[PDB]
């Protein structure tokens, strides 16, 4: 309170406590003292308000108190599992970096020679040195 | 996008918005059979979304959609009713997957399917957001469209099926849930709204049928402004705002307006070379330019027509003050929060005593123990008892040795009813279901609000603090006319030579006096004017250079860090353009009035006059007075053109 | 503002220039593979001979053994306007093959299909070029390659008196400082596309360059496709590897 030192040792109880799981030898170093670990331990922390489940589809959450992240079922996206799959890439090139062409509710992207591809195919990985078309950023 | 049947009212007028008269009796029936529309946050039903004040512009129609580049929001429609809807929009040139309208096609239940939805049955379906309604050259920066059903094109714009698509540009975002806005827009839609034209026409009339109802001349086609009549809310902005207004007309292809507004010329953009100053309107298109306002005051807003005004549209603009930043309850000792009404307290201190920094551990709000205090229901209904407009309410904790204890967040209500608690505060502009709140001890917190919230029951709730419930919430207003704005008396606008002192006291062997610092809050030697003698002769004349209005006054007063005097009564004095020390007269009568002075030491006095103070030269005599003369003169004027 | 910034010495081999057998330039060339270089007609046509570098950064001086690319001989063009511009691309028939190296760079072939997407989308784009359009007066010893954005169609007619038709448009500045005549005729407009790099431009002189700070001419080598197609397998297999690869034919380009 009112220190600097004393700021940065404080802002250790929101993060490492709220966030994930709390312990005693937490507070204990980081405040160098014994007599304001023991009180803030004392009082417990239940986290979180997930026995109601506030989500769909029996959804289970984590130890965070507000914020949580649940395996929603398949076939349904976005935030709180809403938007569907994509079905069409058309326009902004499908969100991959060569040719978007769909194939009635079926789009696949591929680059063609002088480049491979990644592990879900969001960008094609550089393989050669130069092929026909890079950009040299030594410098 | 939902379309749930609900009877909507037309003739809106009988719930008293901003209505004068009482004998308003509806011949037919006020309630007429349409539908109306509803926005989900998921595809199922039970989540609608929560009108927030931005979302006022509606009233039969439901929400308004705000797709921009790289931003799509779905669009997922279920059937409630016995009829299958349709849904079309217009602007771009969309391809029929994303249309809608009933005509040849090529896919079998694709491009026509929207428009035949079964009853109890979803629907996926989505739009697509393009670049086209993106006003182009240095000017503007949104163009709205329209959309409707498509079943019919004149059964379905009556029925309450319609929708404008605002489209704006991108590159100017706001982080009210990702949404483009960094302004204050607005939208109507001016259509009358037939009931014996649409699909739910229940093959009679709610009086008469012969010749098109006998009462009144299509008495079911009354021209509703906004889903409503004599009503149009929202209309509350402060001085020289360029905002935006949009103005959608698709149905009403014969009916041509010209907006004139009282006193403000208009300004076009884009070009940035022209003036106008009126700008009517054509069938079709979606006209939008900015407003710039002038001067404050309820300036009516008419369209200059005979058949839509007096039967349709006739509601003044409201423009309040901008700089209205004045103390309302905390520096004052007249204005209290002795009207407050509660259910559940915190604790055990002072219920009124909560002053910023006050000596003493217990300076809070409690009546009744808090007990726990979690999510139940600890509402405090800040009730008034007349207008009230807030734009931002501080927030305090409190300490005595160490701890922290400051409330975290806490939830706001309003009503302005008292029968029903319209808990809708913490859904506004930038909040969606939360609100800012304290964080410290020592340092002071506000909470500033972005819409001009108006109502009559404000009500506030805490929830949980540093294991002590304890707040503070400070009194923030603004007024009502708009003119009403501090001169100078205090801040230093109005300099010495306009308000002059009278004696000036000199001892012999020490110092002297300066009582020329009359205003509020001062330090120095003395704060504010002190005589040298003491009884009915001084004067503290104020020199206003113009005539202005007069009707808040402040009178705290000063002292010598020794004993605290005060004035108990004076008078004021109005006059012209030349010079006449005649005290203001008695409009009730035709004497003169008796006002009064600093009641107790430090507690202002805070009085409202209705008649105005037409005068430049006002002078003061305090007739009777407290030990000494001592008065911090500061009132509140207007511009009278 | 990014001025008129010069070449880097790394990814920038797309300046052919043609010389001649003296100390005295003309114009520049594309550098694509080995057995085409895109420039203008008129770099050849109406002047005098031709000799071609590639990876020549400098004409005054020279960055060692990497400016080797001399021609033999040179065609025409079938749809090249003498008297004004349109369609002015030519192919520069070289005489000795040259591998790929560090200043030479190859680059994919162009298509129909990079029409209507590399318009709307890349709305800039690069002029490489040592300054033989506007010999004037800004002859700069070092390569240079400013920065040009895409303006509408619809503001292109009117930048010069001559009537443009498809094949070339808009790619420069508005009516505020000097962006046209950029760097030597034939130079490459090439826009980084995506992962590739396809060229889409030849500045060229319309009634030649004086106070052009309207807008620029480029052409557009994605409707070119049909003539880099026909003057390549009619041709045949190279027989002495480019000799001529091959110049033994038609005036109007087959």
């Amino acid at each position: 309170a009112n220190s600097f030192l004393e700021e940065m040792k404080k802002g250790h109880l929101e993060r490492e406590c709220m966030e994930e799981t709390c312990s005693y030898e937490e507070a204990r170093e980081v405040f160098e003292d014994s007599d304001k670990t023991n009180e803030f331990w004392n009082k417990y922390k239940d986290g979180d308000q997930c026995e109601t489940s506030p989500c769909q589809n029996q959804g289970k959450c984590k130890d965070g108190l507000g914020e949580y992240t649940c395996t929603c079922l398949e076939g349904f996206e976005g935030k709180n599992c809403e938007l569907f799959t994509r079905k069409l890439c058309s326009l902004d090139n499908g969100d991959c970096d060569q040719f978007c062409h769909e194939e009635q509710n079926s789009v696949v992207c591929s680059c063609a020679r002088g480049y491979t591809l990644a592990d879900n195919g969001k960008a094609c990985i550089p393989t050669g040195p130069y092929p026909c078309g890079k950009q040299t950023l030594e410098r | 996008i939902a379309a749930e049947e609900i009877s909507w009212d037309y003739s809106e007028f009988v719930q008293r918005e901003t209505d004068i008269e009482d004998s308003d009796d509806i011949p037919e029936d006020t309630t007429y059979k349409k539908v109306v529309f509803r926005k989900y946050l998921d595809s199922t039903f039970t989540k609608r979304d929560p009108r927030g004040e931005y979302e006022e512009h509606l009233g039969i129609l439901g929400p308004i959609i705000r797709a921009e580049v790289d931003d799509v929001i779905q669009v997922r429609f279920k059937n409630l009713a016995s009829r299958p809807y349709s849904l079309h929009a217009h602007g771009l040139s969309y391809e029929k997957s994303s249309e809608g309208k009933t005509y040849e096609d090529d896919s079998p239940e694709w491009f026509k399917e929207d428009n035949a939805v079964q009853p109890n049955s979803s629907y996926t379906y989505v739009w697509h957001a393009t670049e086209r309604s993106g006003p182009e050259s240095p000017g503007s920066a949104c163009r709205a469209w329209a959309y409707y059903s498509a079943v019919n094109p004149e059964k379905d714009i009556h029925s309450g099926l319609i929708g404008p698509l605002l489209i704006c540009q991108k590159g100017i975002l706001h982080k009210d849930s990702n949404m483009p806005m960094d302004m204050r827009e607005f939208v109507l839609l001016f259509m009358t709204f037939d009931e014996k034209k649409s699909w739910y026409y229940e093959k009679k009339s709610r009086s008469s049928w012969r010749l098109t109802s006998s009462e009144m001349k299509k008495s079911h086609e009354f021209h509703a402004i906004n889903g409503m009549i004599y009503s149009l809310p929202g209309l509350k902005m402060y001085e020289q705002e360029w905002v935006r207004l949009h103005l959608l007309n698709i149905g009403g292809s014969q009916d041509i307006h010209v907006v004139h507004f009282h006193g403000q010329t208009l300004l076009e953009n884009g070009n940035k070379q022209h003036q106008l100053g009126v700008w009517p309107l054509l069938p079709g298109s979606f006209k939008t330019l900015e407003m710039k306002a002038s001067k404050p005051g309820w300036w009516l807003l008419n369209t200059e027509v005979g058949e839509n005004q007096r039967a349709g549209m006739q509601t003044p603009f409201l423009i309040m003050d901008r700089d209205c930043r004045m103390p309302m309850g905390l520096s004052t000792g007249i204005i209290s929060d002795s009207q407050i009404k509660a259910s559940e307290f915190l604790g055990y201190w002072e219920p009124r005593l909560a002053r910023l920094n006050n000596g003493g551990s217990y300076n809070a709000w409690s009546v009744e123990k808090l007990a726990a205090e979690f999510a139940s229901k600890p509402w405090i209904q800040v009730d008034m008892q007349k207008e009230v407009i807030i734009t931002g309410i501080q927030t305090q904790g409190a300490k005595h040795y160490l701890k922290s204890c400051y409330t975290t967040e806490f939830y706001v209500a309003y009503s302005s009813n008292q029968i029903n608690w319209q808990i809708f505060k913490g859904n506004s502009t930038r909040n969606v279901m939360y609100f800012n709140g304290n964080s410290d001890a020592s340092t002071i917190k506000e909470n500033q609000f972005d819409p001009p919230i108006v109502a009559r029951y404000i009500r506030i709730s805490p929830t949980r603090a540093y294991n002590r419930p304890t707040l503070r919430l400070e009194l923030q207003g603004c007024e009502v006319n708009g003119c009403s704005t501090p001169l100078g008396m205090e801040n230093g606008k109005i300099e010495n030579k306009q308000i002059t002192a009278s004696s000036f006291k000199k001892s012999w062997w020490g110092d002297y006096w300066e009582p020329f610092r009359a205003r509020l809050n001062a330090q120095g030697r003395v704060n504010a004017w002190q005589a040298k003698a003491n009884n009915n002769k001084q004067w503290l004349e104020i020199d206003l250079l113009k005539i202005k209005k007069i009707t808040a006054i402040i009178t705290q007063g000063c002292k010598s860090l020794s004993s605290e005097m005060y004035v108990k009564s004076y008078t004021i004095h109005y006059s012209e353009q030349g010079v006449e020390w005649k005290p203001y007269r008695l409009k009730s009568s035709m004497v003169d009035k008796i006002f009064e002075g600093n009641t107790n030491t430090k507690g202002h006095v805070k009085n409202f006059f209705n008649p105005p103070i037409i005068s430049r030269f006002i002078r003061v005599i305090p007739k009777t007075w407290n030990q000494s003369i001592a008065l911090r003169l500061e009132l509140f004027g207007c511009d009278i053109y | 503002i990014v001025g008129g910034q010069e070449c880097k010495d790394g990814e920038c081999p797309w300046q052919a220039l043609l010389i001649n057998e003296e100390n005295e330039g003309f114009c520049g060339g594309t550098i694509l593979s080995e057995f085409y270089i895109l420039t203008a007609a008129h770099c050849l046509y109406q002047a005098k001979r031709f000799k071609v570098r590639v990876g020549d950064r400098n004409t005054e001086q020279e960055e060692g053994g990497e400016a080797v690319h001399e021609v033999e001989v040179v065609i025409k063009h079938n749809r090249f306007t003498k008297e004004t511009y349109d369609f002015d691309i030519a192919v520069l028939r070289l005489k000795t093959p040259i591998t790929f190296r560090m200043n030479v760079a190859p680059a994919c072939l162009p298509e129909r299909d990079w029409a209507e997407s590399t318009l709307m989308t890349q709305k800039t784009g690069i002029v490489s070029g040592f300054g033989r359009t506007h010999e004037k007066g800004r002859q700069s010893t070092r390569l240079k390659m400013l920065e040009v954005p895409y303006v509408d169609r619809n503001s292109c007619k009117l930048s010069s008196s001559f009537i443009i038709t498809q094949n070339m448009f808009c790619a420069g500045y508005d009516t505020k400082q000097e962006d046209a005549c950029q760097g030597d005729a034939g130079g490459p407009h090439v826009t980084r596309f995506k992962d590739t790099y396809f060229v889409t431009g030849i500045v060229s002189w319309g009634e030649g360059c004086a106070r052009k700070g309207k807008y620029g001419i480029y052409t557009k080598v994605t409707a070119f496709l049909k003539w880099i197609d026909r003057s390549m397998k009619t041709r045949g297999l190279p027989k002495a590897k480019s000799h001529a690869p091959e110049v033994i034919t038609s005036s109007p380009l087959k």
